[PDB]
């Protein structure tokens, strides 16, 4: 029932995330943006979709909070400056794994 | 024609119109509107935490849990097998 | 028929407890609170469906009843300030082995 | 076939109980109920089994019987105030001994 991709292993019933096997704690928002984006890795996710999914569906404000969170995720996560949370410009973010 | 209407989910889509309306009849009149003004169905505008109670005059969490309590009330046998179809 | 989560030993049958060598008194709704957390140990309770599943579905009061109790809890199960019962902001209450 | 349990001693062919070896007359009713709660040891037993089972189903008015019952009781085979048929506020008594 985990959901895992080469080095994240989350699991939603215990409520962690693994990131090659030792304990770290994210913020709740920032927690459900990474299940979903590990829920569809490999397919890229818009800005509007990840908004009115991740965020609640009235989110009245700017988008850039997206942007913020993933920064999170990524400083969190993702070490290096190739990354495994990648980024398309003007389409958005998605999790696959570098060629 | 992709965008073209189809002509049936049209009456599909009326037909569940009103048996959801009819559903959110079923409940109190209270977490109707609550939900009705939370997930925009009497306007387009699906309306904010901060808004229903300023509209309602309820605290913020007492909204939210009466909310979730509604939510779980209409997840009920009956009503989930009746809107099953609709899918 | 039994309870167990590590160090903490529940019977049910004649409620009654037993932690690191010393059985204790509870209230019965902190009890049921114990109960719960138990059976649905390794998982994540939301404090709505927390209430909806130990006290009165028409339950119209407000929701520190739980903070209070968790913490009623707390002064009895776990001495040390790290915490073998959790807690998420935002997400509820769980049960874990400390790590 | 003769119950007992510690000292309290109880026989269900010629209906004698023996407080730890002592003399004592019972009426048939809280006879009955303390016959139960001895063939049920290692259980809690509360109210609402107790006069659906002990009690008959037609009796709906008042409830405050089985506690001036366990009131006679503690009154009669238990000296000391400690006694060894607790109470627990709201899931009714239990039938132990002092830890």
């Amino acid at each position: 029932v985990r959901l895992t991709f080469a080095d994240i292993e989350l699991d939603e019933e215990t409520h962690e995330v693994w990131k090659a096997g030792q304990p770290v704690s994210l913020s709740p928002t920032e927690f459900t943006l990474l299940r979903y984006f590990v829920i569809n890795a490999g397919t890229v996710l818009s800005k509007p979709k990840i908004l009115d999914h991740v965020w609640r569906y009235d989110f009245g404000g700017d988008v850039n909070v997206v942007e913020s969170y993933v920064s999170y995720l990524r400083r969190k996560i993702d070490t290096g400056e190739k990354r495994l949370l990648h980024t398309l410009r003007g389409v958005g973010y998605v999790l696959r794994e570098p060629r | 024609d992709s965008e073209a209407v189809v002509a049936v989910d049209a009456v599909s889509f009326t037909l569940l119109q009103d048996q959801l309306q009819s559903v959110l009849d079923t409940l109190s009149e209270r977490e109707a509107g609550v939900v009705r003004l939370r997930f925009g169905l009497t306007d387009g505008q699906p309306r904010t935490l901060d808004e229903i109670g300023q509209v309602y005059g309820v605290t913020r969490e007492r909204i939210r849990q009466i909310e979730s309590k509604t939510m779980s009330k209409l997840r009920h046998p009956s009503r989930s097998q009746v809107l099953r179809d609709y899918l």
